[PDB]
RNA sequence: GCCCCGGCGAGGCGCAGGCAGCCGUCGAACCGGGGAUGCCCGAAUGGGACCUCCCGCGGCUUGCCGCACUCCCAGUCGGG
RNA sequence: CUAGUACCGUGAGGGAAAGCUGAAAAGCACCCCGGGAGGGGGGUGAAAAGAGCCUGAAACCAGGCGGCGAUAGGAGGGUGCG
């Protein structure tokens, strides 16, 4: 999940790929409060650069 | 294991004695040098009869250097007494820890002699009692160590 | 029932989270250096400002 | 008397309560004006020479 | 340095000195040069004529 | 790297507060006369992988490969120089660089090429 | 620096060279905190006309200071208040000083 | 803590000596430079503040822009 | 040094204390006692320096050793002897 893979696509993909991915976090943080603690920092951080890319985009 | 603190005796010979020790004690100092004037150069058993006796309040302990407005006790040779319960409790427990540490050395204590008992004054803990006309006063905790070593008469 | 402004309700929150000790994991890895800080608080000793 | 007991009446409405500009507990609830920064009386700040308040705030030499 | 304390003075009849005090919880003495903390009598100056 | 003080004080604050990178560049130490003849460097910033001398102290002469380097503590660790501990378990003693020789290179990057190609 | 090392071991100030690098101690004092450590001795001092190269060539040896005429003081011949130190002269030097006597 | 251009060249995840684990040879951490995001109050400015929180009017298409006071140029559009 | 911090005052304002194990955590395995803080054996280390940690003074407390000690009068010392 880096920026190569993300500046390959087109928008749509990229907002439906938030979309899930902040699903997948609200899980997460469910599920830690009753393995691999990172998952959390890892999801916010890869939408931080859908949301930069993307920005990029419908900038320039 | 893990001990921080020495002893006042000199000549400890590991063969011949055995030794104990009670730190950081929420006691009587005073008591505790009263009560340990009386157990020094006995025999351990005769020492744990005295303390249980003391306990249950049938002998008192004489009172040489810390009698103010004490009274006097039923007996020859008695001025000021009292009968100090916790030190006396204490002082049991560490006895029968000193008991313990020269049987596994290898003594035997029906022959067992105490030849060193020493109250020492611990640290502080400091404390505040609220008082009229606006004040505050010390209101502390004095603490003690105890030493005992024990012999085999040969 | 008891009536509240929502900020001093939020301030009062947070004042409340403050309020307990150092964790273990942070002394075994300051090797007992950090041990207290200044925010410890008891309802009947020190007020807040309100 | 004067004394211990007038400590009692100590909970009516407070004085002071916090301002929004200054942050601390000196806003003036019945007049409308803080006492440390001037919010409600100016728009700019309550800053006089005497004074060591701002000094200390920003570790300054007197 | 040494001058930035406030004090007052408690004067005769306390069964104290008459030194300039703190006035909050521990009281300390303050700004004289015989106190803990205080100024200095008579510092080294850069006015001094060292040529 | 500049330093030009002659305040310890000023020493001192930079050794302790150096950025991460130049701690690689403090960390160096020196080859045997034979790497020094062949490559034609006198010393090197060290590295996990090369094969290593020590010179000074109580495991003097042994050899053995590096496994880890702490830039913040500036120690590395040593195959083969342990001790043991109350229960029996063995544990790195941490070294310095300046206390050791390097008798065999990790050469498998090509920026430590570069270094030797510029410093020869 | 190796020639005029060979130069002074012929003329026979190498030994006093030698007793000012080992004369050479570490203070007492709170001095080393404050840089000032190592209190160095003094050397000779070579007394030039002109400088083309000697400056550069005897700085780097202990004690040794080299100064020329114009830019005499008497800190230089006398430290610490102690005349009589040892001076290398040139020809040059000597005319200059019959020249201007100071 | 997100992105890009350069430097350095293998480790890194603040003060902070831990556990469990992740990032990095597609060149990281770090350093110089340039960008993005940037909640509420606050000159605080659409209107109100005894509690850093509340209540709106237009226009477009649920999301966005405009809407304070004292003035200049204009003029019922606007630009400062 | 988690300092204009903790804390005091309705407010204007006032305002502390607190530095150091060791070259390396090698930060004490295992045993007996004790309800437990812990004590005693054993170990690491060149040195316990044991985290209540560099050195570790005085006042003060306890014990041991030496001298005196229940018919006796001076600010606690000076001279001469035993
Ligand atoms: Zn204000």
């Amino acid at each position: 999940m880096k920026p190569s893979e993300i500046r390959e696509m087109s928008i749509e993909e990229i907002d439906k790929k938030i979309r899930e991915l902040r699903l997948e976090l609200a899980k997460e943080r469910g599920v830690l409060t009753m393995e691999n603690p990172m998952v959390i920092r890892n999801l916010r951080r890869d939408i931080a650069r859908l949301l930069t890319i993307k920005r990029e985009k419908l900038r320039e | 294991s893990r001990g921080r603190f020495s002893y006042s005796f000199q000549n400890f010979d590991p063969e011949r004695m055995a030794r104990a020790s009670g730190r950081d004690l929420r006691i009587s100092p005073k008591h505790s040098v009263e009560l340990l004037r009386e157990i020094r150069g006995m025999m351990l058993n005769d020492a744990l009869r005295y303390l249980d006796d003391v306990i249950a309040k049938k002998r008192p302990v004489p009172m040489k250097r810390f009698n103010d407005s004490q009274g006097h006790k039923p007996g020859k040779g008695f001025g000021p007494g009292r009968y100090p319960v916790k030190v006396a409790k204490a002082v049991k427990k560490i006895l029968l820890n000193a008991k313990n540490n020269a049987e596994q050395k290898g003594l035997d204590v029906d022959r067992l002699k105490i030849i060193h008992a020493a109250a020492h004054r611990g640290p502080v803990l400091r404390g505040y009692i609220p008082r009229a006309f606006g004040r505050a006063t010390p209101f502390n905790e004095q603490t003690t160590h105890i030493e005992i070593v024990v012999e085999e008469i040969r | 029932a008891r009536n509240k402004p929502f900020a001093k309700k939020l301030r009062l929150a947070k004042a409340a989270k403050q309020n307990r000790r150092v964790p273990v994991w942070v002394i075994v890895k300051t090797n007992r250096k950090v041990i207290t800080h200044p925010k410890r608080r008891h309802w009947r000793r020190t007020k807040l400002k309100e | 008397g004067a004394g211990t007991a007038p400590k009692g009446k100590r909970n009516r409405t407070p004085t002071h309560i916090r301002c929004r500009r200054c942050g601390r507990r000196a806003f003036n609830v019945k007049k409308g004006y803080c006492a440390a920064c001037g919010f409600g009386r100016s728009r700019r700040m309550r800053k006089y020479s005497w004074s060591h308040k701002w000094r200390k705030k920003r570790n300054l030499s007197y | 340095a040494g001058k930035r304390r406030v004090t007052e003075n408690i004067g005769k009849g306390h069964g104290m000195a008459r030194v300039e005090r703190i006035k909050t919880s521990p009281r300390f003495a303050a700004f004289v040069p015989f106190a803990v903390g205080g100024r200095r009598t008579h510092p080294p100056k850069v006015e001094k004529i060292i040529w | 790297m500049k330093l030009d003080m002659k305040q310890p004080r000023k020493q001192r604050k930079f050794l302790y507060n150096a950025p991460l990178h130049l701690r690689g560049k403090i960390m160096s130490a020196p080859l045997s006369k034979e790497l020094r003849e062949k490559y034609g460097v006198r010393n090197l910033p060290i590295r996990v992988g090369d094969k290593v001398k020590v010179m000074r102290g109580d495991f003097k002469g042994v050899e053995g490969k590096v496994v880890e380097v702490d830039l913040r503590r500036y120690r590395i660790h040593v195959e083969g120089v342990t001790h043991k501990k109350t229960d029996g378990t063995e544990v790195f003693y941490p070294l310095h660089p300046s206390n050791v020789m390097i008798v065999e290179l990790n050469l498998e990057d090509e920026k430590r090429e570069k270094i030797i190609e510029r410093r020869a | 620096t190796a020639q005029t090392r060979e130069i002074f071991k012929k003329l026979g100030v190498w030994d006093d060279i030698e007793r000012a690098k080992k004369n050479t101690k570490i203070r007492a004092g709170k001095g080393k905190m404050r840089g000032r450590r190592y209190k160095k001795a003094k050397g000779p001092l070579i007394v030039v006309a002109k400088n083309e190269g000697i400056v550069q060539g005897a700085r780097n040896h202990p004690g040794v200071d080299v100064v020329t005429v114009d830019n005499l003081g008497v800190e230089y011949l006398a430290p610490g208040t102690h005349p009589g130190r040892l001076t290398i002269w040139t020809k040059g030097a000597i005319e200059r000083l019959r020249e201007i006597y100071g």
